[PDB]
């Protein structure tokens, strides 16, 4: 058995698995398709149920990953081929062209300052803009610039402004071949796209947004400088509604599962909105409140008591846009047993979790089986939650199914232990 | 009148916040002098009283946000001490506006710059102690 | 016809935020954190034989539906037995909210003539259940005085009670007429 | 010892036998009862608390100031009066703004509330200050009576403030009853309301009589000779509502209603003529 | 037994006792039956104004410690912590003594197992020399003729060598700059419920001591002292137990009024405090006298704090540092102000700071058994 | 760069904890570009503070603690078994 | 989930039995739990009533009447049952406090053991060398407990793999000559590095992280932090101002 | 009087399990797995202007309250517009 490991994904689960394996004395490769590691945890402003900053605790771990001697980090790369078996995996990775030299670039950002083109920033989830040459966020690891050639016009102003000569417009994709003994898939998830739910009007109504976009807007480093503003006019909303189970627990769209985190992050974002603007009114439309984890039920009671957030039990029937661009939510209050048509300045959809883009490609490449909900399947649901039936391949985090950060971290540590056992035995 | 300001900044967040402000080239008045400690839990009333008695017109303490402490509880002890120090200071003719304690994260360069600007303006308006 | 365009939908026209804030500030803030389990209604002995639903009363108080509450007759089916309050898993002061809603209903004018009669009895004699002649004879026979050591015996105590009543505005609330001593 | 004695309305104006039995029992126990001259309605919590809280609190505080002037604790043998006075007392003790408003109101009458006394319940005083052994000494007549003890809502609830016994499965009154030799019989929905509290009796007599009819049905199914209570309000409900049930539904229950004081007086050697339900058979059954 | 009325069975002890001699009888029982190894009490010196601490190892001639000395504003906690630490002991404590011992016990300087506290009701003490000047000025008598002293219906009253009694309203004396110590006028605690026993005369008849038993240890003391016949007990009338409650409430209300006077209305201004702090001679008598300042080595004497020159210290590095160190545990015992050679009102500022801390956090120095919230290991 | 200079001094043979750092770039020179005189005075003050601390520094050695390679698991449930 | 599982098992064993669940929320959050929830109704015909029952009353024949509101029908219901099963929760085991004091761990608000960090250190404790696995840390199901146990194994193995731990010497040190044994510093260390021996405070070198909180809390100055001594900081203050 | 001994409590006397079995056998099998979200009532244009409540009708059909259903006039307020059925997440 080879004493080296591969970790696919640069989220909190992948970071944890890589750090655990490297601290156990195993050389570990980490492959991340985005220009920087962080995953979705780096995009959150605060975390539930403590309402503590997310990036403040993750950034040290990212720096640790980037500085570790037992970890080789390959960001902006994808696993193209996997061959062999446990202990003898042959992995072909393809590093995409940054058009910036990772060694020379210091992340100063002058190129970003001078660039004349504007393009959406992936980190801002469609509500933030950057330049054609960009750094995803200040705490990025590696702190390197990236150029999107779909938007670059080749003005060569970044060349002029760069003092380290790090800009390489002639770069080509690179092929890397590695040999590893075990693989840990930690590819995370994507947010559900509620455009297909025509009744809620996402993508058509101006002031309808998803929970992830709200997380970016709330964040002080986000495109709005931490201000929650109406997309229609850029003013603060006085009335906000939250809709639960958007894209989840619905057989009309083939999504019969619970996303397991949307209740808690909906309540968290409502509490954050109330904190920033105590005079705003916030209402949540729910079927069940799934506050099951440690401190979650107290978090729910505190949302009701300390912040005065309103809970309405009922799946909304429709969202209507009035001529003044306010939104009428038409929903039955089932506990009053009556239909209600309440008007709001902003509506936030509690979208669920789906497998990420390109999940099927990687699953076929490795040769793993997916579960009924579309995520990867573990060897035994009870006693082997991080293993797969493919020996030498382990799962960690939301790659195995929706869950919150502590659960993903625990799974990442467990996957590290399970991968270490064969590499310790050596046969 | 140029006030003399002494600052205490925790190594992990508030020193990092000042460093972040410096890297971004955010300008604030030159009056503050920063002393580095590992945690804001290292600061006590003796330090503040010494700074005021040695001629400081204002004293700033910067720590990690509550819940962010690198040692998990130091800023709580510091916050207790800071409230008690706010009680003590006016008894000897020191306006509590001269004592400013804030939570700054390692990435809040703008917060550090604004805090320094406002603290300098406040102390300058108050005048010599 | 079953058409009723107003009683079957809730809009902002049915809501009064001032009413709920006033109820919360008056000693019923706990209603803000009711999670509508229904233990109170299952425990209520008045909900088994009348249309009274305490859980829906709490819900309407939290939503601001003032007119739906104060004008509701079933609001007066609570005996204040405290079973719901003893069983509430969120420790809501249910009876306090019920009494505050009753106070608001009374000021709005939804009082029963019998309750007004009891109040007028207290104004007239200082007792909600004043003594009658037969009980006077019984007291005389058994060994007690004809009148008990109460406002029945001491007019000054009755005058003190009546000034308290005038000070608190209770007579104007129940529409008492001092001139004729009648419920006008 | 000494203790201020509060009468209420029903006991002193409808059922003087309760008062006489209590007075006799308490001198037999070497406890001096001092009358609260000028006392009025507690006021009855159901109507006054429902109409206006300030008036209810002011009247109750004025009643408490009498015992404060006498410098003794108030003793009540009525659940309604005990509830009203106890609630007023600790509400004024645990906050100052309400105390200030009530004192401003009382100023016109020349009284000031200080909160230097405690409100206590007849049964609690008997259980604690006297004890079951001390009362067993004064039983001359072991009684032969299957009794349905009615606790009442406001004796033990709200238990967060009162802290006398468990509201769900209490035992204090059962022990005091069994001291006399009577057997307390468990019946369905024992801790249910009688229907009189909260003003319902005055607003919807049908609902209150339904409450009373349900418990009387359970009590009869249990085969009880008499009902024992610690509330003149519950006493009046169980006594007059029986006749009202007879008049309306023609449903005959003949279960005499006794206050705890009257039951203690039956053992130990009653003005039953005030009761609408004859007690003669029950006494003859002894 | 929450309350009792006790008095000694020895005729000498009851005669010489202030209030029936119950306290002396308890001490005599404790020494005779070996419950404790010693008793720390007061004993008058060459006059009623000279009360010196005495440590009695046996009960022979214990009646010389009988009686109350209102002109002895002594502290026992400091003596128990400096020198008597590994002894089983019984000590007579005013509420300030008990407060000091409690603050020292929560800091492990005194072992609560080894110390028995027979606390006394305290309505105030007087400085001896000031008391003699007061008696000369207002009672128009030679102070040496005074054989005893008490405060009551608002009256300092003096027994005399002739045998009569002279009475003066304490309100007048305290408005003329005399009477109880200023910290005693602000004292909010009258019964020592932070002691094992609480003995007074506020609910007692003549010749009896009203005792409130605060702890099971107090119950053991009383039981052992009655079983052997050292003390005879009876039970107060509950008409008496209420007169005592009313008296205590009135005293506490007057104490709060005096706090509002000395700490708010007559509190020195910043200029007056500058004038006072100019006087300080850096002698450290306030620190030495303070029971809560027990440290083997004091930070105030470090090179970066201590005033090197022969001039007044900077009030910050001396007073503010001691305040930050212990001002949440100030018991308003007035010892620091008592011993100050410069007549600085230290206790006023220290008590005001403690009151601010208590209002914010609700911690009562000398009463709460726990450490201040400042030293809390939770993340409250 | 504290680890860099600590390594430099230790290779020189000087204890790494007898080294002190003054921040005159992020704290002084990059934030007071408008006040060269103020920046220079602040740099002098910061160097003075660094020297004041250095005068009182002492040599310190990191400690190594051995870790035994045996583990105890309390509880024999599924989690303990795993 | 176990209520629904047992209802399904009863229906499997006894197809004709009628099963009803009284619930407030249905927390089918895990993988395949929502499909389990739906299959409880579609396949087995289990009935779900949303309402927290007010009371359970025993009839003379020993049948049980469940007095509960159907909040979705908005009406009180009294249904009779041959058996009532209580969905009892999870509590820490007997002797949990004894073991917690034996090891020196801290418990959370819910009464279970507390983790070092709620988010990033779910299986670690602030007591170095001690880790939590499974329901000891808080209620959870078998796969979560298994993942936590494997993670605890990894975290425990890391120090044992290393064989040594290096501690930076910016640690706190006590002067036994000045320490009065007051012990007010003991509870201020979040890592429990301070103990009391022979009436003096002792800092465990291996457990100190070098924060300096105990040093700032000590009045007499018997505790000092290496490389951040009080004298050094006072010198820096004086130099900054003079 | 507001007293009503029968209309305010549900006992076994109000339940016809045969009616529920008949409804489910005739093609209403799906009502067995409604989880009472209330989307149907929110979608109903009749429920906005009449006391008709489709969710409560489904609930009663599942429970077996035959008399509460067949005698209810509001049963005839449905236009069969199918909006509820289009939006139902359980596909009832
Ligand atoms: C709006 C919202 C709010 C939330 N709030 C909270 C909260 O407050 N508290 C909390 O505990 N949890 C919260 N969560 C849940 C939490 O975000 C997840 O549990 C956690 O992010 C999962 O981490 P992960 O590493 O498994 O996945 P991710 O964070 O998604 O990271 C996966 C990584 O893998 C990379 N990747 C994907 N595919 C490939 C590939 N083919 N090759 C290489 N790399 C690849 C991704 O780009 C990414 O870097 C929230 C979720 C959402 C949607
Ligand atoms: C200064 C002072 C003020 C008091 N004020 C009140 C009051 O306001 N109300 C009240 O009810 N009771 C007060 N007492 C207590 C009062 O004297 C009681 O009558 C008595 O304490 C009851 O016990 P005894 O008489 O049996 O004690 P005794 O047999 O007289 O023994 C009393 C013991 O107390 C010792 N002692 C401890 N501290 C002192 C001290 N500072 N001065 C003198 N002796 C001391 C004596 O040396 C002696 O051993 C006060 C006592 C003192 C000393
Ligand atoms: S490419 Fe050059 S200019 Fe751009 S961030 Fe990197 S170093 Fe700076
Ligand atoms: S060459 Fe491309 S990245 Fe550089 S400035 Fe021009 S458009 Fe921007
Ligand atoms: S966690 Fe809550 S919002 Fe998310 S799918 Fe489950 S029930 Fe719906
Ligand atoms: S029992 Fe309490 S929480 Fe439940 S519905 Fe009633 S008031 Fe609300
Ligand atoms: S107090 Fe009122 S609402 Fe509560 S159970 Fe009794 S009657 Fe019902
Ligand atoms: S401070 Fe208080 S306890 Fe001490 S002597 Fe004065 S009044 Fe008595
Ligand atoms: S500061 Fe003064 S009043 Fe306070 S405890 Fe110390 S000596 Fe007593
Ligand atoms: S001043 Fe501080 S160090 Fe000195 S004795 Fe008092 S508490 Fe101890
Ligand atoms: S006792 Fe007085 S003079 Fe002496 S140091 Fe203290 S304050 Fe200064
Ligand atoms: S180190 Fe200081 S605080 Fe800790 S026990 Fe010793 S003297 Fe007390
Ligand atoms: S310096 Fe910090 S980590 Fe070290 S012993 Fe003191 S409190 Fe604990
Ligand atoms: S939409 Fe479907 S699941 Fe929801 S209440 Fe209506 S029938 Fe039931
Ligand atoms: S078909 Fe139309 S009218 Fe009938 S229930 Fe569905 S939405 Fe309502
Ligand atoms: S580390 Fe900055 S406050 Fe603790």
């Amino acid at each position: 058995v080879d004493d080296k490991a591969l970790v696919i994904g640069g989220g909190v689960a992948g970071i944890q698995a890589a750090l655990d394996l490297a601290d156990m004395g195993f050389k570990t490769y980490m492959v991340e398709k985005r220009p920087s590691i962080s995953g979705r945890m780096g995009q959150l402003d605060k975390t539930f149920p403590t309402l503590d900053c997310s990036m403040c605790i993750l950034a040290p771990k990212m720096v640790d990953v980037g500085k570790h001697d037992n970890i080789e980090l390959i960001t902006y790369a994808e696993v193209k081929e996997v061959d062999g078996y446990i202990g003898n995996f042959k992995v072909k990775i393809e590093k995409k062209p940054r058009y910036i030299d990772e060694e020379l670039c210091t992340g100063c950002g002058s190129c970003v300052e001078v660039c004349p083109i504007e393009m959406p920033n992936y980190f801002d989830e469609g509500i933030g803009m950057t330049k054609a040459v960009y750094i995803p966020f200040p705490q990025a690891v590696p702190l390197c610039a990236t150029i999107d050639k779909d938007y670059c016009i080749e003005c060569m102003l970044c060349d002029e402004v760069c003092e380290r000569g790090a800009v390489k417009h002639d770069q080509e994709p690179e092929e890397i071949e590695i040999e590893v003994g075990t693989i840990i898939v930690a590819t995370g998830y994507d947010a559900y796209d509620p455009t297909e739910k025509l009744e809620y009007g996402y993508g058509r109504h101006t002031n309808v947004i998803t929970g992830l976009e709200l997380e970016r807007m709330i964040n002080a480093s986000g495109p709005t400088d931490g201000k929650v503003l109406k997309p229609s006019d850029g003013e603060k909303p006085k009335r906000v509604a939250f809709i639960h189970c958007v894209g989840s627990r619905d057989e009309q769209i083939g999504k019969p599962y619970c996303s397991r985190v949307c209740c808690m992050y909906i309540m968290k974002n409502a509490q954050l909105i109330k904190d920033k603007m105590p005079d705003t009114e916030v209402t949540l439309y729910y079927m069940d409140i799934r506050a099951f984890g440690k401190g979650f039920e107290e978090f729910y009671k505190r949302s009701q008591e300390k912040y005065g957030i309103k809970f309405i039990r009922g799946r909304p029937a429709e969202v209507i846009e009035n001529p003044d661009l306010t939104l009428t939510v038409r929903s039955e209050d089932t506990l009053l047993g009556k239909v209600t048509e309440y008007d709001y300045d902003m509506v936030v959809l509690g979208v669920g979790l789906v497998p990420p883009e390109g999940a099927e490609t990687l699953r076929q490449t490795i040769g793993l089986s997916k579960s009924a909900d579309g995520f990867l399947m573990e060897a035994h649901p009870k006693l082997r939650p991080v293993d797969t039936l493919t020996d030498g391949v382990y799962l960690a985090g939301v790659a195995q199914g929706p869950k919150d950060i502590p659960d993903a971290v625990a799974q990442a540590s467990g996957a590290a232990a399970r991968a270490a056992i064969p590499m310790v035995k050596g046969e | 009148f140029e006030p003399k300001i002494v600052g205490f900044c925790c190594n992990w967040c508030s020193y990092g916040g000042a460093d972040t402000a410096g890297t971004a080239r955010m300008q604030y008045p030159p009056n503050v002098r920063i002393i580095r400690v590992m945690c804001s839990g290292r600061v006590n009333a003796s330090m503040i009283l010494k700074a005021f008695s040695e001629g400081a017109d204002g004293v700033f303490v910067g720590g990690c946000h509550i819940g962010d402490c690198h040692y998990d509880s130091g800023n709580y002890k510091w916050k207790r001490r800071a409230r008690f120090i706010e009680d003590i200071l006016p008894e000897f003719g020191i306006d509590k506006e001269r004592f400013r304690w804030e939570w700054i994260s390692a990435s809040e360069g703008e917060k550090f710059q604004k805090t320094m600007q406002e603290f300098y303006e406040t102390v300058k308006y108050l005048g010599p102690l | 016809t079953l058409l009723q365009r107003e009683e079957n939908i809730i809009r902002k026209g049915n809501i009064d935020k001032e009413f709920s804030e006033k109820i919360k500030a008056a000693g019923g803030d706990s209603l803000e954190y009711c999670f509508q389990c229904g233990t109170c209604t299952g425990s209520c002995p008045s909900g088994r034989r009348t249309p009274y639903r305490v859980r829906q009363i709490i819900r309407k108080a939290n939503v601001g539906l003032k007119d739906e509450i104060i004008s509701d007759p079933t609001l007066w089916m609570c005996t204040t037995c405290y079973s719901c309050q003893e069983r509430c898993p969120r420790k809501v002061k249910i009876v306090d909210v019920v009494k505050l809603a009753r106070n608001e209903a009374a000021k709005a004018g939804f009082m029963a003539p019998a309750h007004k009669a009891v109040g007028s009895f207290v104004i007239k004699t200082g007792h909600g259940v004043p003594i009658n002649d037969a009980t006077m004879e019984l007291r005389k026979a058994v060994g007690l005085g004809e009148l008990p050591p109460t406002t029945h015996q001491f007019p000054e105590a009755l005058e003190e009670v009546q000034k308290i009543i005038k000070a608190t505005g209770f007579d104007q609330l129940i529409g008492y007429n001092w001139e004729t001593g009648e419920l006008e | 010892m000494e203790i201020a004695y509060f009468l209420g309305c029903i006991m002193n104006n409808r059922y003087p036998g309760i008062e006489k039995a209590t007075r006799v029992l308490f001198d037999k126990l070497g406890i001096e009862l001092k009358d609260m001259e000028g006392a009025s309605c507690c006021p009855a919590p159901g109507v006054f608390g429902s109409f206006d809280k300030t008036t209810w609190a002011a009247i109750a505080a004025r009643n408490i100031t009498i015992a404060e002037d006498m410098g003794a604790d108030i003793m009540t043998e009525c659940n309604g009066c005990f509830g009203s006075l106890f609630e007023t007392n600790h509400l004024l003790k645990e906050d100052e703004e309400m105390k200030a408003k009530i004192n401003e109101i009382l100023k016109e009458t020349g009284r000031e509330y200080k909160g230097e006394v405690n409100v206590r319940h007849f049964a609690e005083v008997l259980y604690n200050d006297v004890g079951l052994d001390k009362l067993s000494e004064l039983v001359e007549k072991p009684l032969n009576l299957n009794v349905a003890v009615h606790y009442g809502c406001h004796f033990l609830k709200p238990s967060d403030e009162i802290n006398i016994d468990n509201p769900e499965r209490p035992t204090i009154l059962d022990e005091i009853v069994e001291v006399t030799g009577a057997k307390s019989v468990e019946y369905k929905d024992k801790m249910m309301c009688c229907g009189a509290g909260g003003g319902v009796r005055s607003r919807d007599l049908d609902v209150a009589l339904d409450f009373t009819r349900e418990k009387l049905t359970n009590m009869k199914e249990a085969g009880v000779d008499a009902i024992v209570n610690v509330c003149p309000f519950c006493h009046l409900q169980f006594d007059v509502g029986q006749m009202e049930i007879k008049d309306k539904f023609g449903e005959e229950f003949d279960i005499p209603v006794l206050h705890l004081a009257q039951l203690l007086g039956l053992a130990m050697g009653l003005v039953v003529d005030a009761h609408q339900v004859c007690v003669d058979e029950c006494l003859e059954k002894l | 037994m929450k309350y009792l009325l006790a008095r000694a069975t020895d005729e000498e002890i009851q005669r010489k006792g202030e209030c029936g001699g119950a306290v002396t009888a308890i001490f005599k029982y404790m020494l005779d039956k070996e419950v404790v190894d010693a008793v720390l009490t007061l004993e008058r010196g060459y006059d009623v104004y000279d009360g010196i601490p005495v440590l009695l190892e046996d009960s022979s001639g214990i009646e010389s410690t009988c009686g109350s000395l209102h002109c002895a504003p002594t502290m026992f906690g400091d003596l128990i912590s400096r020198y008597l630490s590994d002894m089983r002991l019984a000590v007579a404590v005013k509420p300030c003594d008990a407060m000091a011992i409690r603050e020292l016990e929560k800091r492990h300087q005194i072992d609560p197992d080894k110390v028995y506290k027979i606390g006394l009701n305290c309505g105030g003490t007087l400085a001896p020399v000031s008391a003699r000047e007061m008696i000369e000025t207002f009672y128009e008598i030679d102070p040496d003729d005074v054989v005893s002293e008490e405060i009551d219906r608002g009256k300092f009253i003096v027994e005399l060598r002739d045998g009569s009694h002279r009475e003066i309203s304490i309100d007048y004396l305290e408005e003329e700059g005399f009477g109880r110590r200023e910290n005693c006028q602000r004292c909010e605690i009258m019964v020592p419920r932070n002691a094992d026993l609480a003995c007074g005369n506020w609910g007692a008849d003549d010749g009896w001591t009203f005792i409130e038993v605060n702890t099971e240890r107090g119950q053991e003391i009383i039981e052992g002292a009655r079983s052997s016949g050292y003390i005879e007990a009876r039970e107060p009338s509950e008409k008496m137990v209420k007169i005592r409650e009313k008296i205590e409430n009135a005293m506490i209300s007057m104490a709060r009024k005096f706090q509002d006077k000395y700490l708010d209305e007559e509190y020195p201004s910043l200029d007056e405090w500058d004038e006072y702090w100019k006087r300080c001679i850096n002698c450290f008598a306030c620190r030495d006298a303070c029971p809560v300042c027990f440290c083997r080595e004091c930070e105030l004497e470090k090179d970066y704090l201590l005033e090197s020159d022969e001039k007044a210290p900077d009030p910050l590095t001396f007073q503010g540092v001691r305040l930050s160190h212990m001002g949440f545990s100030c018991i308003n015992c007035g010892q620091c102000e008592d011993v100050c050679p410069m007549d600085i009102p230290i206790a006023r500022i220290y008590h005001r700071i403690q009151k601010k801390y208590r209002d914010r956090t609700g911690f009562t120095a000398g009463v709460s058994q726990e450490l201040p919230p400042m030293y809390s290991g939770e993340k409250d | 760069h504290e680890p860099t200079f600590r390594r430099c001094v230790e290779e020189a043979g000087l204890n790494q904890f007898l080294f002190e750092f003054a921040n005159i770039r992020e704290h002084d020179s990059w934030v007071h570009m408008d006040n060269p005189e103020g920046a220079t005075e602040k740099a002098k003050d910061l160097v003075r503070m660094a020297v004041a601390k250095a005068r009182l520094l002492e040599p310190l050695e990191a400690s190594k603690v051995s870790v035994d390679d045996k583990a105890l698991v309390i509880g024999g449930g599924v989690a303990g078994i795993q | 989930m176990y209520i629904m599982k047992n209802a399904q098992l009863i229906k499997d064993k006894m197809p004709d039995t009628e099963v009803t669940l009284y619930y407030m929320d249905i927390r089918a959050f895990g993988k395949g739990f929502e499909e389990f929830y739906k299959r409880s109704q579609e396949k087995y015909g289990i009935k779900f009533i949303r309402g927290r029952p007010a009371e359970v009353i025993e009839n003379p024949d020993l049948t049980l009447t469940v007095r509960s509101e159907d909040t979705l029908l908005g009406k009180v219901t009294e249904y009779d049952y041959d058996m009532v099963v209580l969905g009892v929760g999870l509590v820490p085991p007997e002797g949990a406090e004894t073991l917690r004091q034996t090891i020196g761990l801290s418990k959370s608000a819910d009464g279970f053991l507390m983790e070092a960090h709620p988010k990033l250190r779910p299986v670690d404790t602030l007591t170095d060398g001690v880790y939590l696995a499974g329901v000891a840390q808080g209620p959870k199901d078998i796969p979560d407990a298994v993942a936590q146990a494997s993670g605890a194994a990894a975290r425990a193995a890391i120090p044992m793999v290393k064989g040594e731990v290096e501690i930076e010497p910016i640690i706190a040190v006590t002067d036994s000559d000045v320490c009065g044994g007051c012990e007010v510093c003991i509870e201020l260390c979040p890592f429990g590095a301070i103990s009391i021996e022979e009436g003096h405070a002792n800092v465990n070198v291996a457990l100190c992280k070098g924060c300096g909180t105990c040093v700032a809390a000590c009045p007499s100055g018997a505790m000092d932090q290496q490389h951040f001594k009080t004298e050094q900081i006072m010198a820096q203050i004086e130099a900054a101002l003079n």
